[PDB]
């Protein structure tokens, strides 16, 4: 059974790039936009359930 | 000879009289030295069930 | 101290007690000078401990510690990594907490291990090796009666 869900985060900045843009998003930036939008989203479900 | 000598560190200017200063005598960057926020790991690991 | 024995028993204990594993195995690259890596969970430990971890000897006398510049290569670097033991890979965690003067007394035959203040009398530090499993915990968030929580 492999499950990864605590691994010390994702790659850093200098890992593979998928893309041919100057400026490419990567994963860390991706998951603290998550992180950053969940606190308000928890609070709005409490009044639907 | 009207010279500057050091208008800090007690000397006054040759063109200075009794009452003056030089109104500069330094320039300021006005761009702030500042740290960031120190890393953390343990905070995105664990999630969160409301109460 | 820390030893090699010490690791293999961890990993003992955490396969008889059913904890899933966190990575995959790292099968080496093309380049010269690469070896290949089998080890399947993460272990975070705090900046002071990695030299001692560094200087450790296997069982028949050989390296243990292979840095991450050898098979950065063919493998997924993570955060903070620093090399990989056995099958624990290392995490360094800048902020790794430690108790201070928790340890036996220390006298004057201190080989040079760290030690601290307690009532004017010298005590060892004791400092952790954490490795956090698979759904081991939650947090919990108090609803704060209509704030964005946080």
């Amino acid at each position: 059974q492999n499950t990864d869900s605590m691994v010390p985060l994702p790659d850093p900045s200098q890992a593979t790039k998928l893309t041919s843009w100057k400026n490419e998003l990567s994963l860390q930036a991706l998951k603290a936009d998550l992180d950053a939008a969940k606190p308000s989203h928890t609070a709005m479900m409490i009044k639907v359930k | 000879m009207l010279n500057y000598n050091a208008p800090t560190d007690g000397q006054k200017s040759s063109i200075d009289g009794a009452n003056s200063d030089q109104m500069q005598t330094f320039f300021w960057l006005k761009k702030a030295i500042i740290t960031a926020r120190k890393e953390q790991y343990f905070m995105p690991l664990a999630s969160v069930t409301n109460m | 101290v820390v030893s090699y024995k010490n690791l293999m028993r961890l990993d003992q204990i955490l396969t008889e007690n059913r904890t899933p594993t966190q990575t995959t195995i790292i099968t080496g690259s093309r380049m010269i000078d690469t070896k290949v890596i089998g080890a399947t969970r993460v272990m975070y430990v705090g900046s002071e401990l990695v030299p001692e971890l560094k200087a450790m000897k296997d069982l028949f006398g050989n390296k243990a510690f292979i840095e991450t510049q050898h098979y950065a290569d063919a493998g997924t670097i993570m955060n903070g990594e620093v090399g990989s033991i056995d099958k624990f890979r290392i995490i360094q965690v800048p902020e790794m907490l430690h108790w201070a003067g928790a340890g036996a007394q220390a006298t004057g035959a201190n080989p040079g291990y760290r030690t601290s203040m307690v009532s004017g009398q010298e005590h060892y530090d004791v400092y952790p090796m954490l490795v956090v499993g698979d759904d081991s915990f939650t947090s919990i968030g108090f609803q704060t009666d209509g704030k964005s929580l946080k």
